[PDB]
């Protein structure tokens, strides 16, 4: 598998749609909507030593397994709070209750001194576009201060021809007037590079 | 065979004691 | 997750009847598992102050990472763990990550009750992947770990009786903290007031049930509180 995060910095709620439109001839058929949130820690330590980031990134995909990646320093920890990814093992030993919750919510309140949340971005009903051997995923990221821009996921199962895919969809940018985007397809287990990817295309 | 208490807090903190206490 | 519990102990030689009695008790015969568990503290080199972004006052506790290891793999990864390639047999494994609260307070209860916050870990990557660093990454350095090997029984209810034998893990070598016989335990998780009194009663029947052959009680709130503290000299 591949993937891509196209993050349009400049742009409206309405950028959405005029690049919905410039792949109306290409489309094939809609799956459900999915869903986003975007969270950024700053470490708390003060003798935090020299080049170690103070920051540590969190992406949970929503039905992607409710889970939730954590990046930090070009490393990435998948979690999950959903009791049915439990791997069987583990509940049969009792290393896990069976009722798991999400790693950010153990943050937030045990861990809390350590780590603050500084940024939130979410991103609901996104639009799940199918095209010729490459799935492009819209959504509108909105943070606690209004509209934050636009984002691009773009899989393709199709390991060969990417680099064109990426390409095409970055011309019907150019064509809606979206100037001063950011891209990336970067990478450090598919799971972990995209959630990468929207790190280097949101930081 | 053993105090639970005891073995319950060394599961939770890792402390082992060499000495008897309460 | 709200994790009710009563515990209890048998020596060595009380083990056959003990099994005997909950394999006829519950209608099923004993099953075997183990879990290797691993502690983490604040890194203590590195120190932040003890509070929110609200100025509200957090307390700082260990995190539990547990999970099963083969039997085939038992010996590697306890006595044979050090010299890396001296053994009989990429990113990280599963874990489960918990960090518990002292249980509820409450004069004369009639069971213990722990909160206790999880997630799973699934996997890693990048530079430092090994679960760790990871744990480093978040600030915390590993403290101690044991391995716990037992059977287990499932009843009604949700209710299950695990009969354990735990040894710490160390180079210097692996000590039965249990040494002598077996830790027993018994417990419900529980995810309204309701369910949580019937859960209780669940517990206590048991209790009354084993009552004159072996008993379950309440252990001290102290006994499970993982926070970390100092260096307290003990009495």
């Amino acid at each position: 598998g591949k993937s891509a995060v196209i993050f349009v910095e400049r742009a409206t709620p309405a950028t959405l749609t005029e690049l919905k439109d410039a792949l109306s001839n290409s489309i094939l058929s809609v799956r459900d909507p999915w869903s986003i949130d975007f969270r950024t820690y700053r470490c708390s330590i003060k003798n935090l030593p020299a080049d170690v980031s103070k920051l540590m990134y969190s992406i949970t995909f929503h039905h992607h397994g409710r889970q939730t990646v954590l990046i930090k320093d070009n490393s990435a920890m998948v979690t999950t709070a959903a009791a049915a990814d439990i791997p069987p093992a583990l509940v049969f030993n009792g290393s896990s209750t069976g009722v798991p919750e999400s790693i950010d919510t153990i943050l937030s309140s045990k861990l809390s001194n350590i780590w603050m949340q500084r940024q939130l971005i979410k991103g609901d009903a996104g639009e799940t576009l199918i095209l010729d051997g490459l799935t492009v995923r819209l959504v509108n990221l909105f943070s606690s201060t209004g509209f934050k821009g636009l984002l691009i996921e773009l899989q393709a199962d199709e390991a060969g021809e990417f680099e064109t895919k990426i390409a095409g969809i970055e011309g019907h940018l150019a064509e809606i007037r979206a100037k001063e985007y950011k891209t990336s397809s970067d990478s450090l287990n598919e799971i972990c590079d995209l959630a990468y990817q929207y790190v280097r295309a949101l930081e | 065979p053993f105090n639970v208490d005891d073995v319950l807090k060394f599961t939770f903190t890792g402390e082992k004691h060499h000495h008897h206490h309460h | 997750v709200q994790q009710l519990s009563l515990f209890g102990s048998i020596g060595d030689d009380g083990y056959d009847l003990l099994i005997s009695t909950l394999t006829t008790i519950s209608g099923n015969p004993p099953l075997l598992y183990n879990s290797l568990c691993t502690v983490w503290k604040p890194n203590p080199s590195y120190d932040v102050e003890n509070v929110n972004s609200r100025n509200q006052l957090v307390e700082p506790n260990r995190i539990k990472l547990s999970k099963e290891v083969p039997f085939s793999y038992l010996i590697d990864e306890t006595m044979m763990d050090k010299p890396l390639n001296f053994r009989i047999l990429e990113s990280c494994s599963p874990w489960s990550l918990q960090i518990s609260d002292i249980p509820a307070a409450g004069n004369n209860r009639s069971v213990s009750m722990q909160t206790i916050a999880e997630t799973i870990i699934l996997s890693s990557a990048g530079k430092n992947s090994s679960v760790s660093s990871l744990m480093n990454g978040l600030g915390y350095v590993f403290e101690f770990q044991y391995l716990t090997i037992g059977v287990k029984f499932f009843m009604k209810h949700g209710l299950i009786l695990e009969l354990q034998k735990i040894w710490q893990i160390e180079e210097a070598g692996n000590s039965q903290i249990t040494s002598g016989g077996f830790l027993l335990k018994a417990y419900i998780n529980v995810s309204d007031i309701d369910r949580i009194n019937y859960t209780e009663t669940v517990l206590m029947n048991l209790k009354k049930e084993l009552q004159g052959y072996i008993e379950l009680s309440v252990p001290d709130r102290q006994s499970m509180d993982s926070r970390v503290a100092h260096g307290n000299i003990l009495i």
